């Protein structure tokens, strides 16, 4: 298992979620290699968790600014990707 | 003391109204939940059970009763009205109610003929 | 809104303790930079530390929003303590008058029943003493009136 | 002829109501979205305007007008008015305004003097 | 000005509403050098113009998978860089 770090660069969360996110997204990357797939799997997965709706996006150069729901938010970063997720919906 | 008692049978009392609207969406809505099916009849029966019992008090009043039914869903609701007449006879009682998961404000206006 | 303006006032209290969290976040955000500096494994269930300045930034921008905000109108709220007090002088001067005529100094009155009389007497006196009270209470928590 | 044309100078034309309404509604709010703050001031406008144009017709009408503002979050939408008059000489009319976000339902009622 | 031509990938929403997007996102770009305030621009102009809740994505490479209403969807290049705008709220 490649052990990459996450460093989670802003959440509005609990952390059991914060570490799914982490765990999942690390699972993601691990089974594909498409960003804007690793993101339909990572919406899909807490689509179906935690209850519609997420807006996920997996990249290396973006900037984000929206609005989300409370308790719903994260943006982490696994190896070289930066994860953002939050919840707005 | 007779002209006061006439004035008083002849006049829009508001809390006559007010009870009225009361136990017609009492009777009509209840405690039952919100439904998309039951609101046209609730609201039928709300504005058919005002009208009757506005006609059974024998005031000369032509009576309008609207009735609007609410889902609770965090949307504000505002309900408002500003109407002429003449203020010494016609009369208005607008009246708001709800449970956990409904509002419903009804509207009764009785002009004297 | 007495509750309220004592909610009022508890986020005042809170202000300072702001500023106090606030500077500690910043001694924090010192230490914390050393933990990389320091090569740290930082745990999963260890919330990272960008995650919680986020989210105070946000709580302290909200709080400032709305708050201040809701507290400026706040003259319906003086113009309602203001009609209260003075119901709360009316009916203190009432109970007065009702304590001059109820006098049962006179022996004639059977004890039990003027005991009862003066019992009911006490009952709406303490409710007018608590009502003067609470008054004043909110009166100098709210203490721009 | 002269006739008929009091009669309608004297009715209560349902198509003026419903374009009198429109035009209070669309000046009143126009293409600004829902804002639980304003709906109170839109609905005082909308009535103002609505009652205030329909005084302005001169017709010997006791007008009635109640005005209704929805945020769109998929809440239910639904007014129902029965009422009691003289059906030959009272009128009544409802109009339904919708834009992106927000619900605008205005009922007037004129009802003969 | 600087006629980047708005190639548009994806698009879900009017064409008014595409070009309101792109004359205002050329604004964004032309006025601001980090692609996280051209977000920020574009969304908040985007929430005040069009309502909220709007969510713009600015960036050279990244992977979104997002649930948006209808009419509600855009996804274009503005030269080289990716703007991805869409309402969900």
């Amino acid at each position: 298992m490649c052990d990459r770090k996450a460093v989670i660069k802003n959440a509005d969360m609990s952390e059991e979620m914060q570490q799914d996110s982490v765990e999942c997204a690390t699972q993601a990357l691990e089974k594909y290699n498409i960003e804007k797939d690793i993101a339909a799997h990572i919406k899909k997965e807490f689509d179906k968790k935690y209850n519609p709706t997420w807006h996920c996006i997996v990249g290396r150069n973006f900037g984000s600014y929206v609005t989300h729901e409370t308790k719903h938010f994260i943006y982490f970063y696994l190896g070289q990707v930066a994860i953002l997720l939050f919840k707005s919906g | 003391m007779e002209d006061y008692q006439a004035a008083e049978e002849t006049a829009f009392v508001v809390d006559e109204v007010s009870n009225i609207v009361k136990e017609a969406i009492e009777s009509a809505i209840g405690g039952n939940a919100y439904q998309h099916s039951k609101v046209n009849q609730w609201t039928t029966n709300v504005v058919e059970q005002t009208l009757s019992q506005l006609t059974k008090l024998g005031k000369p009043f032509k009576y309008i009763v609207t009735c609007v039914i609410m889902q609770k869903n965090g949307a504000g609701l505002h309900t408002a009205s500003s109407c002429f007449w003449d203020s010494s006879t016609d009369g208005s009682c607008t009246v708001r109610w709800e449970n956990k998961t409904m509002y419903c404000i009804v509207s009764a206006f009785g002009l004297s003929i | 809104t007495s509750d309220a303006v004592t909610f009022i006032t508890y986020v005042q209290s809170l202000k300072r303790k702001i500023k106090q969290f606030e500077k500690q976040v910043e001694l924090y955000r010192n230490g914390q930079r050393l933990l990389e500096k320091q090569r740290f494994q930082f745990p999963p269930s260890w919330l990272y530390i960008d995650n919680i300045e986020g989210e105070w930034g946000a709580f302290n921008d909200i709080m400032r929003r709305k708050d201040s905000a809701i507290q400026q109108q706040v003259a319906n709220l003086q113009m309602k303590i203001v009609q209260e007090d003075r119901a709360v002088e009316s009916r203190t001067t009432d109970l007065l008058t009702d304590w001059e005529k109820t006098k049962p100094v006179t022996g004639n009155l059977r004890p039990e029943e003027a005991l009862q009389a003066l019992t009911i007497y006490e009952g709406k006196f303490g409710r007018l003493k608590d009502d003067r009270e609470k008054c004043a209470k909110a009166k100098e928590a709210l203490e721009l009136t």
